[PDB]
RNA sequence: UGCCUGGCGGCCGUAGCGCGGUGGUCCCACCUGACCCCAUGCCGAACUCAGAAGUGAAACGCCGUAGCGCCGAUGGUAGUGUGGGGUCUCCCCAUGCGAGAGUAGGGAACUGCCAGGCAA
RNA sequence: CUUUAAUGUUUGAUGUUCUAACGUUGACCCGUAAUCCGGGUUGCGGACAGUGUCUGGUGGGUAGUUUGACUGGGGCGGUCUCCUCCUAAAGAGUAACGGAGGAGCACGAAGGUUGGCUAAUCCUGGUCGGACAUCAGGAGGUUAGUGCAAUGGCAUAAGCCAGCUUGACUGCGAGCGUGACGGCGCGAGCAGGUGCGAAAGCAGGUCAUAGUGAUCCGGUGGUUCUGAAUGGAAGGGCCAUCGCUCAACGGAUAAAAGGUACUCCGGGGAUAACAGGCUGAUACCGCCCAAGAGUUCAUAUCGACGGCGGUGUUUGGCACCUCGAUGUCGGCUCAUCACAUCCUGGGGCUGAAGUAGGUCCCAAGGGUAUGGCUGUUCGCCAUUUAAAGUGGUACGCGAGCUG
RNA sequence: UGAACUCGCUGUGAAGAUGCAGUGUACCCGCGGCAAGACGGAAAGACCCCGUGAACCUUUACUAUAGCUUGACACUGAACA
RNA sequence: UUUUGUAUAAUGGGUCAGCGACUUAUAUUCUGUAGCAAGGUUAACCGAAUAGGGGAGCCGAAGGGAAACCGAGUCUUAACUGGGCGUUAAGUUGCAGGGUAUAGACCCGAAACCCGGUGAUCUAGCCAUGGGCAGGUUGAAGGUUGGGUAACACUAACUGGAGGACCGAACCGACUAAUGUUGAAAAAUUAGCGGAUGACUUGUGGCUGGGGGUGAAAGGCCAAUCAAACCGGGAGAUAGCUGGUUCUCCCCGAAAGCUAUUUAGGUAGCGCCUCGUGAAUUCAUCUCCGGGGGUAGAGCACUGUUUCGGCAAGGGUACCAACCCGAUGCAAACUGCGAAUACCGGAGAAUGUUAUCACGGGAGACACACGGCGGGUGCUAACGUCCGUCGUGAAGAGGGAAACAACCCAGACCGCCAGCUAAGGUCCCAAAGUCAUGGUUAAGUGGGAAACGAUGUGGGAAGGCCCAGACAGCCAGGAUGUUGGCUUAGAAGCAGCCAUCAUUUAAAGAAAGCGUAAUAGCUCACUGGUCGAGUCGGCCUGCGCGGAAGA
């Protein structure tokens, strides 16, 4: 009766550091807020973190919490 | 916990109640207490044709599922009551008249004993006359007239 | 140039807690009244207005204290990719990488900018 | 004109009487040596009956069809869409009739903005009140809460409270993610007009995943877009929206339940039943530590609590050969071989005085029945002996015969 | 009847070997008998399943109808209460 | 041929000779070829005609939108910093070829449906007309005779003549057994059985003609065939199903995977296969750099689970127990920690026939099995089933393993009487060391198998006593109360409550075995003398034996 099967959401890292990235493009698909979005970066209502404008992705720990922000540099 | 195959069993007499009031006539619709809404779906459905009438019966359907059905039900059962009393009583006079037409006296003492006004020499009069036709190929006159009395003869009964 | 003070950032538990001492020259805080601005599902509690009379108790800044918390090697160990062996539902050999915990040790912070008091 | 009254017109529902239509397989006469048929007279019923079209109902008697898919033979039992966790092997994705559970809602607010605020568990004090109500203080740092089952995240709070509004608006959307595709999701940014906020700025719904259905067709509002000669209208085309547990949920019809041993056709050991093979839970047998029984004394004889070994003699799973044919249980003739030996033969121990016995080793050279019970293999009973042994050979033998 | 110079045992082998590996036996060719095997020959298995295959049958499965049957319209009229 | 898979004992073949399988027409897409070229091109038809006329007609060079309409612009909106579709490549007519759809279109093999006719000499029933059914059996009504009653009934006799009656020929039925199943016959023959004056049979003639006829009513028979006869047509019906598809050579050469499907053996889309065109050190290997995991491992901060000890709400205080505290564990559904592989992007030396990507034409396939690696399931059994990756066979021959595709080494262009080598072997069959060095084995272990057991063998840590001479042996001793109080029935040491004393002492205990009702008696604890050197209890074990019996 139990193990219904329901299709997968796919999430997970679609861009990774030292790849550059055009705006609008989706960096992470996290149904929570694994990562928080810093510069350049905005966060969709779906928790989903996009680029506001041509750079490579970088990761950095900031905050009190040590939280992973996912930043962006125009290099 | 509901079971899902209930649910569909109950949709399915949903929708059968749903295309039996949509085939009733106008003094069916009018007589069955139905709201304007569901009058207006209905008469729609009734306009419409092809997989657009089965669409509105589904949502006529859709719509019966929170609206009450009890009082639908009782009229549909109350004008099926009727009806059935009719064929019943349509089919118990085709059957009388074939058995008189087939066996006889057996026949007519059935007839009598059901209606003791029925003249048993009308009755034979009229069950010879039907033999001679059959066996001559000739109109089923006798029959015709045999069919007439026994529904005058029920009618006086009734 | 520095003993100090308040704010703006990096780093963020070597960065936070337990104990004692240290400060009113400026700044900070406490404090007085709120008639008026301000608001309490009631209150100057929270916030705000005019003062600083009075003080450094609480908090706040500094120092010592290792008692915690925390970081932390080296080596070893578990594990494991590659090609093989065996008493092959498990283990071992050559090679590469390499844990967690624990140990020695560190540790009770560092740093850039602005503005004000002291002596220079 | 609403409302009434005498004559005169149209007639309809209804009753009676009549006959000239209509039937006479009633009688008489002729064509006619004629039970057919036609013609002339009469009677019988007579606008009845029936006939032709339509219509209401009944109508497996007849004619055309359906009865889906997964399933540890088949039926029954359970499921057909979406969402959360593990299996799912540290990108994504990944099956099973695997294990745990939910959804087909709801919110004119529970949405946007501005401002402010921060719970569980316990201790102390207090009228009902008591461990657990509410009030004050103490540690706390998310264990609270985040409408719905689950997951991640949420201190800037995505949590709670208060002032205003509907950005839950219209026309687009670069650039990406996700699937083979239809398709679905994110998305900075441009034009118009708005809500909050003095403002930087936010608002294109709900902290985030399920709450949904393509296409055809129809319903409502707009559009001289077209409208088959002209001027219109009807009908069409487009924009906005609604109509399906089409739950068989990528949905073949608007419309469909079962048997065939009277069946057939083309195939499948892709797929079963008897036999073969693999495997060995179960079944039989042997043994180890050993509590204990055995008049004391474990192993003369049994021997629980546990484990270890051989076989396929019953019950188990795959169907790997076989459905272009392997004839599947018993009886007879023919029998073959192993010893886990019933007796005969040679031996050990004995709770073995002797005959008669209890247990074990070697030895298969040899023998190893008849009747009743069932079809029976097998097993029970009665009678004799030395016994009337256990097993493999398609549970031997239907290319031997009766079923 | 694919062709045969057509022995037995152990194991394997699309899983029951005349034909494989090892082993043992056996002169060649005829005739009268037994029948273990060449999964002997016979029927593109009647048994189980597949086919949106066929045919018959059942109906409160679907779609129509013969037949039955209600009424209207013409044959079908005349007198009046 | 089937399949993951064949000599397999799954399929077909006896062979020879002949015949036999992707053709043809209409329209569409692409390739090669010929021309013209912003033009190409003719159909029908005329034509002393494969010529020449015929520009009727069709295709692209200008597209967008549904259309109006607009125009190298168009569609959306009052319109965009906007977005989709057009421009910067040239189309057409024939030939041949690769597909597409229509026509039976590769072929053979079906059941089954309708239409138009033929049959009742076979067979079933009915009608009309004739014959046959030996022979022998008891006899119901009626009549007659004697007795009998007032009269009947009744009785004993003659005549009398009906049996789906009895025995029994011919004849009829096949009810049973056998003969045979290409037969003697496409259902007949032999031996019994049943009837043998009745719903009997038979010669002859006619009718009942196929969703129908007939059936003393089993789906039986209807010209050897019947749950729907035969003959011709629709029709060479359809068939997701069986089978076959015939000459040669070279190059390349996969899969049984994902989504979907009234879908599971059928088929649509993508990856994978092939040829052509256009494209970037495009991609692969390896080094370095930046990455997020939550698997192994470890742990229990949290979620479940588990044992112990304590405070213990609550519950009925010797009594059960919540929320918790300290320790030990476990988890694919827990991570305060956490890797190696796996994957993304960047930089780089070198190799790889661009091994990388886009498009077009055609495919094939969508049954996979095994081992290794971490598993679900199953019993951590199955040559059992399902997952992610490599290989094998399918699509690969060879050598080793006795034979075995998944076990090991190894990728066949062809030939040569050449050498080397991988795995595996060197006593031989059968090619090569009866090689060398130091050991283990005394069992055919080698050359199937475990819990357990054991003076088998070599060694190690060792451990106790040992020429003030050890162990076991050789002639010697074990004398006396201790016949005990005690349960005195006798235990006296040889069953127990009990001390576990004491003299001779080179030396003896108030006691270990054998048996007597207890006695008694014989050994052993220790002790005189000679020889005398070494002696004894376990652990690790590699190699050995049993447990190990099947036709």
């Amino acid at each position: 009766r139990n193990g219904r099967d329901s299709e997968a959401k796919r999430l997970g890292v679609k861009r990774f550091g030292g790849e550059s990235v055009l705006a609008g493009s989706i960096i992470v698909r996290q149904r929570g807020t694994k990562f928080h979005a810093g510069a350049n970066v905005g966060c969709g209502r779906d928790h989903t973190l996009f680029a506001k404008a041509d750079g490579k992705v970088k990761f950095e720990v900031k905050g009190p919490k040590n939280r992973k922000f996912i930043s962006i540099e125009a290099e | 916990w509901v079971s899902k195959s209930e649910i569909k069993r109950d949709a399915e007499e949903l929708k059968r109640l749903g295309a039996e009031i949509v085939d009733l006539g106008k003094n069916a619709l009018d007589k069955i207490p139905l709201d304007a809404d569901l009058r207006a779906a209905i008469e729609l459905a009734q306009r419409i044709k092809m997989e657009g009438r089965r669409r509105q019966l589904q949502l006529i359907g859709k719509m019966l599922r929170q609206r009450d059905v009890e009082p639908i039900r009782q009229a549909l059962d109350k004008l099926k009551n009727r009806h059935n009393q009719q064929v019943v009583l349509f089919h118990k006079l085709e059957n009388l008249r074939d058995r008189l037409i087939d066996q006889g006296d057996d026949a007519i003492a059935e007839v009598l004993n059901l209606w003791p006004d029925a003249d048993r020499q009308q009755l034979r009069t009229l069950i010879r006359n039907a033999k001679k036709e059959k066996e001559g190929n000739k109109p089923p006159k006798s029959a015709r007239q045999i069919f007439q009395y026994l529904r005058e003869l029920a009618e006086n009964e009734g």
